[PDB]
């Protein structure tokens, strides 16, 4: 339709560089594990990942806006959504918690999956129950709003009347670099532009919102479902039930080759033809497979004590 | 032989506090132009035209003489090792570091020189000396700023209850690869470098075999100045000379004892070789105008003499006897 | 809404710092058993603590106010809340009875759990009956409050009429010194500032008040359930029948894997899958899987004498 | 690799065929590149000992005469065949 050529006629673009240098050293690492044997802490990958910006930020020789150029370090509760940080359309370092387990132990606090919110337990410090704003899915490009004075929003009342927007590019990377604690990432992002959007016109580049994730499995109620990515190019599946500690990892193609079957003895027998012989992941499986919902108890926890 | 080996967390600390020191007074430079970076003193030039303003401010100045040794006249460098010897009352240690070129860990580098250098320049030139300093990672600045650190995370390893402004205060002398130390941290430097990841090599001061600096011999520090060329380094090898073939033997011999008379007219053993070698190869040499011209030119006190000879003597642990059949065939040859 | 940012503007914080020395010398201190062999007896664990606070006390040079700064031993029936406790805005140390096990011995003295509250039988002393107030929780903030005179309440009556309150708020750590004895917990506490708090609105940091704890399942009525976490980071699970000894330790990877079975002979099969043959184990574990309730009898019990 | 690709071809030295003359400080680094480009390459130093050797031309002492001759290696032991039809 002409509304595509209505639109790309109407550009409105202004790209600023404000002498932003690329962080180049943050880019391109090396993963590291942060713990000499054992395993880390929280209290010690934090101040690695501290470290190691405040390195990256002193090198580069710029300087940081910390929050208890932007910085924040586990502070995905703090921050009610990712938008309010973006909207300053500076760059901007996340070292947040994007689990590739549906549940299980992160770094050394337990955690578990209740709806669509992450029940955060700290070994040491409050526990912690926020979402997650969908940060490593595909794409480089993501539109956010931009921060206007209440005086620029009654300007705009009339304009945005028909549906017209400010809206913000940036472009995305993450590291991931502690293997012990892989359900961490290192975000990194980098503005772009700023145009003007019709409300009713889509996008070439298909350019996302960061939104909510959806773990829960329509199809099967009750289970919370993942999938991810693996060195040797495999996609792997991490399924487990909703606000229970239980998971496991299996191939994606595994999975589909047994979700079709009829008879859970003929999904047993499959099973065991592939040399799988642990209990805990064959019951695993073949409960996913029946969709068996269970009603899981709250029960008091009791928890250690920090060492530092 | 790059290496990776990234510091312990507390030694980053020490390392922010020591380029902090460093830094002191002096927070903002401006480069130089390219005219008088030419008239100071391709590839040398571009890096040189930052590296030589920065080292003249910041590392010329009055808060950071006590350590910076590198980049003085050789009557200052005596007049320094003296000074400091009489302080430390002959009790001192030095360090030689192996390729610390080849050595230097990406973090040190990045975190030491980067960090002294973005520091001191404008931030208008911050572009330009990270590209400089990250086509560097991928000259003798770099390797002072190495000594200082480790003397720094030295100092914070012995004594780390006192403030930083007063640990880094009690720096002494260092030059490149060459340095002075107090003895007192003889073992605890060498865990210091494993921490960093460098290896160091450290002698315990001896008056009976002299003390080694800049490849320079000081005969009785204690007393006397007076310094003579290394007799360890250079005895072994004097006899053959490292010159291109081009060259003619003799304008190189030449070069070579014209040199050891500039500096070591007066030393014992080694007077004789450069006399006997201006009496042989001195006729036979070309004009020393000729090698005045040619680029090939520039690739080359007596009251204790009785001490400087016994010094030389212990240094090289020849016996005196032997030191004088050796110097009556070295004369009559 | 508006009312967060209202009562961020009412901060009115007093913090208070009234030359208490942080006690380091309690805090990241190494476990030790108390018993040279055998095992220790109550006297001894309450006389090696009381040691360990007054020594504490006595280096870090201040004084305390021992009740039948603040200091309590085994004190969890003589203090109704320990809100009381907290009222006073003052370094708080307690050696309580926070167990990781529903029941069994707790150092040399039987313990079990009817209702919510703990049916304690100390081998020398009087058998005791309370409840257990959420101390080793996530979280480090918490929320009490503050001894006022009756004027004060009288004067605060219209003040407090709207829903105005007085909280203090205070710091949280304890260590389980004891591996002989680890249903014992050695709590520290610190004291960091007083505001005024609205009833209608919510907190940031998630501040807990301190709350009896609710131990029975509403899934499995009759039992009782708890779970803990391990120093290989290793989340157990200990269940059983209320006011009763019996007693189970199990990962809680394991018993999700069980609880959703449907056949008791399929769990069976899995117990003996694990490579677990011990019938106090699988019977227990079969019994909480079908929730078999049994009215446990009271009887007459003869204990030992004390052997001072 | 930092340098402008102009002044860095500004330096070519003298090249002529199967022979050339090149800077004796990427002596090990051309067999490196020759075989990135998958090619043989053969180096000598430099020695006035023994001469320098270029299009079959001996340079007797190129520091300060241009005297030149025919390559000695290649000839003296051949010379005494003739390879004519």
């Amino acid at each position: 339709t002409r509304a595509l050529q209505r639109a790309v006629i109407d550009k409105t673009k202004t790209p600023i560089e404000t002498r932003f240098y690329p962080l180049d050293s943050l880019r391109t690492v090396t993963p590291k594990r942060v713990a000499d044997n054992g395993h880390a802490v929280s209290g010690a990958v934090r101040d690695a990942a501290r470290r190691l910006i405040d390195e990256s930020i002193t090198a580069v020789g710029g300087s940081k806006f910390e929050v208890n150029f932007i910085v924040g370090v586990d502070v995905d509760y703090y921050v009610t959504e990712p938008d309010v940080l973006l909207e300053h359309m500076r760059p901007v370092v996340l070292h947040t918690f994007n689990p590739k387990k549906v549940s299980g132990f992160d770094a050394d606090s337990p955690f578990t999956i209740k709806n669509n919110l992450v029940e955060y337990k700290v070994s040491g410090g409050a526990a912690w129950v926020h979402p997650v704003w969908d940060w490593c899915e595909a794409g480089e490009f993501i539109a956010s709003r931009v921060r206007t004075s209440w005086k620029e929003w009654f300007l705009q009342l009339p304009l945005r009347m028909i549906g017209l927007e400010k809206v913000g590019y940036h472009k995305i990377h993450h590291c991931r670099p502690w293997t012990d604690c892989p359900d961490r990432a290192l975000v990194y992002t980098i503005p772009q532009y700023v145009i003007w959007r019709f409300n009713w016109i889509d996008t070439e580049l298909h350019v996302r919102k960061l939104k909510r994730i959806e773990y829960q499995d329509e199809t099967k109620p009750g289970w919370n479902r993942l999938e991810y990515v693996t060195d040797k190019n495999e996609l792997l599946v991490s399924i487990g039930r909703e606000g229970e500690h239980a998971q496991i990892t299996i191939e994606k193609e595994k999975l589909d080759m047994l979700s079709g079957l009829s008879a859970t003895q003929s999904v047993n027998a499959r099973l065991i033809g592939m040399g799988h012989k642990d209990p805990q992941y064959t019951s695993m499986i073949v409960q996913y497979y029946t969709g068996k919902k269970v009603v899981s108890p709250i029960s008091p926890t009791v928890y250690k004590p920090t060492m530092p | 032989v790059a290496n990776d080996k990234k510091p312990s967390d507390r030694i980053a600390k020490i390392a922010e506090t020591f380029v902090k020191l460093m830094n002191g007074p002096f927070k903002d430079l401006d480069p130089l132009s390219i005219e008088e970076t030419i008239e100071r003193l391709l590839f040398i030039l571009k890096v040189s035209r930052y590296t030589l303003a920065y080292s003249d401010i910041v590392l010329h100045a009055e808060h950071n003489e006590h350590w910076y040794y590198p980049g003085r006249n050789p009557t200052e460098i005596a007049d320094g090792v003296c000074e400091f010897v009489s302080d430390c009352d002959a009790e001192v240690i030095e360090t030689d570091f192996s390729n610390l070129d080849g050595r230097v860990s990406s973090w040190m580098q990045r975190n030491i020189a980067q960090k002294a250098m973005v520091q001191a320049f404008r931030p208008e030139y911050r572009d330009e000396i990270i590209s400089f300093m990250d086509t560097i990672i991928n000259t003798t600045p770099h390797n002072t700023q190495y000594n200082g650190c480790v003397e720094f995370t030295a100092l914070t390893f012995e004594h780390p209850d006192a403030e930083p402004e007063d640990l880094f205060r009690l720096i002494g002398p260092k030059c490149g690869d060459d340095g002075l130390s107090r003895a007192i941290i003889q073992k605890s430097i060498n865990r210091a470098a494993k921490c960093f990841g460098l290896e160091l090599k450290v002698e315990r001061y001896n008056p009976e075999i002299g003390l080694c600096f800049l490849s320079r011999v000081f005969v009785d520090p204690l007393a006397t100045t007076t310094t003579i060329q290394d007799p360890l380094r250079t005895l072994r090898k004097l006899h053959l000379t490292t010159r291109d073939p081009t060259i003619p033997l003799a304008d190189a011999a030449c070069d070579r004892v014209e040199g050891y008379l500039c500096t070591d007219a007066l030393t014992p053993l080694i007077s004789d070789y450069c006399k006997m070698v201006l009496r042989l190869y001195g006729p036979t040499a070309s004009t020393e105008q000729v090698r005045n011209q040619r680029r090939s030119r520039n690739k080359e006190h007596p009251q204790d003499a009785h001490l400087m000879k016994q010094v030389l003597i212990k240094r090289t642990a020849i016996d005196e006897d032997q030191v004088d059949a050796l110097i009556g065939r070295f004369a009559a040859m």
